[PDB]
């Protein structure tokens, strides 16, 4: 799962 | 008109800035010199843009759970006068609606909407506008794993920003892109200084959610690197974070308990690992989050029933959702499936969806 950029 | 068209401007600064009291402040005042002007075109889309922008950074920071949200009524307003668009106006336009797509996983239509904001980059003066703009299109690159045109984004976004002050919002979230896109090469050791950083920054300015992304981006280095148990507890804590502090319903807690889920299969506690999906899978459900509760069935029918016809049908969903790098995510995590447990002829198959998956992407 892609990581958070917010 | 120049009067109202400054204070809509300080309105979008104190939007960049995340101070919501001043934010509503100057909403507040728009809205009264709007009912009195009351005459010109261009000036009300603006103001609809910032209404728009300015929901954008409530939903951020206070999710908001039956009724037609705010959001979508801003847009039914802003999307009804898009002929004759011209300037820093038609910057916006294109600009606020990648923001938006970008949040509904519209990713194609996003990047659209990005390219068009780009050609008009000239007309943007202010350094931490463009920063703004550098920092989404990074955003959005990292989630196409485009890589290298991620990196080309961030670096200008975040000299601009540490050019300045009270931009720590921005730094830290520079910084989780930084830290992702060495996470994409594989090197997780030169990650986690990016988010270390970010997480003492966002416990200095107490930002639950920040806390709580930059644990789950930790986490993802340690899974990475294979230390399964501390990434378990990375994932914990991040998902007891957003829960403590308001974001329990927020749509992104969803990749921590997925990343927790796929923690607790590898290291072989089956049955918790069933019960975070199911979890997960619910709560995916209840945040009418279709892409999330996919990718929770394909762990689920991964370990559990080895439902093969399954995994493909989703591989192929996110596919056609333009999520290579989940596609090549949920191929590996099968293809290792099946390789542990000796099925190579099924391990094979999947090996060759991630490989298909990778050059999906280099294809750009």
């Amino acid at each position: 799962r892609r990581g958070h950029t917010a | 008109s120049s009067k109202v068209g400054v204070k809509i401007n300080e309105w979008y600064k104190y939007i960049r800035l995340f101070s919501v009291p001043d934010s509503e402040i100057l909403k507040a005042e728009v809205e009264e010199e709007i009912r009195h002007m009351k005459e010109d075109h261009d000036l009300l889309l603006y103001y609809s843009l910032m209404c728009f922008r300015h929901q954008l950074m409530l939903d951020y920071l206070e999710p908001k759970t039956e009724e037609r949200p705010k959001i979508s009524d801003l847009l039914e307003k802003i999307e009804s006068s898009q002929t004759d668009l011209k300037g820093i106006l038609e910057y916006y336009f294109n600009f606020f609606r990648g923001m938006y797509e970008f949040e509904q996983y519209e990713y194609l239509n996003a990047i659209s909407f990005y390219k068009q904001a780009e050609r008009k980059l000239s007309l943007v003066a202010d350094e931490i506008e463009r920063a703004e703009f550098h920092y989404k299109v990074a955003e959005i690159y990292y989630h196409m794993k485009q890589t290298h045109m991620s990196m080309h984004h961030i670096v200008q976004a975040i000299d601009s920003y540490k050019a300045h002050e009270n931009y720590t919002v921005r730094v830290i979230q520079c910084s989780f892109v930084i830290g992702l896109n060495y996470l994409d090469m594989d090197y997780p050791e030169k990650a986690i200084p990016h988010f270390k950083n970010a997480l003492d920054k966002a416990r200095e300015i107490d930002m639950s959610r920040l806390i709580g992304s930059s644990l789950y981006n930790l986490g993802l280095c340690s899974f990475a690197e294979e230390a399964y148990e501390k990434a378990s507890e990375y994932f914990k804590e991040g998902i007891r974070v957003y829960q403590d502090n308001g974001y329990e319903h927020s749509n992104r807690i969803l990749d921590i308990l997925l990343m927790l889920t796929k923690t607790t299969f590898k290291m072989r506690n089956h049955s918790e690992g069933i019960s975070w999906c199911a979890h997960g899978l619910s709560l995916s459900k209840n945040l009418n989050d279709e892409i999330m509760a996919k990718m929770f069935e394909f762990i689920h029918a991964l370990y559990v029933d080895n439902d093969n016809e399954k995994l493909n049908s989703i591989l192929n969903y996110l596919e056609l959702k333009s999520m290579l790098s989940d596609v090549e995510d949920l191929a590996s995590d099968a293809a290792k499936y099946y390789n542990e447990k000796e099925d190579h002829k099924v391990a094979v198959a999947y090996y060759e969806k991630v490989l298909y998956a990778r050059k999906q992407i280099q294809r750009g």
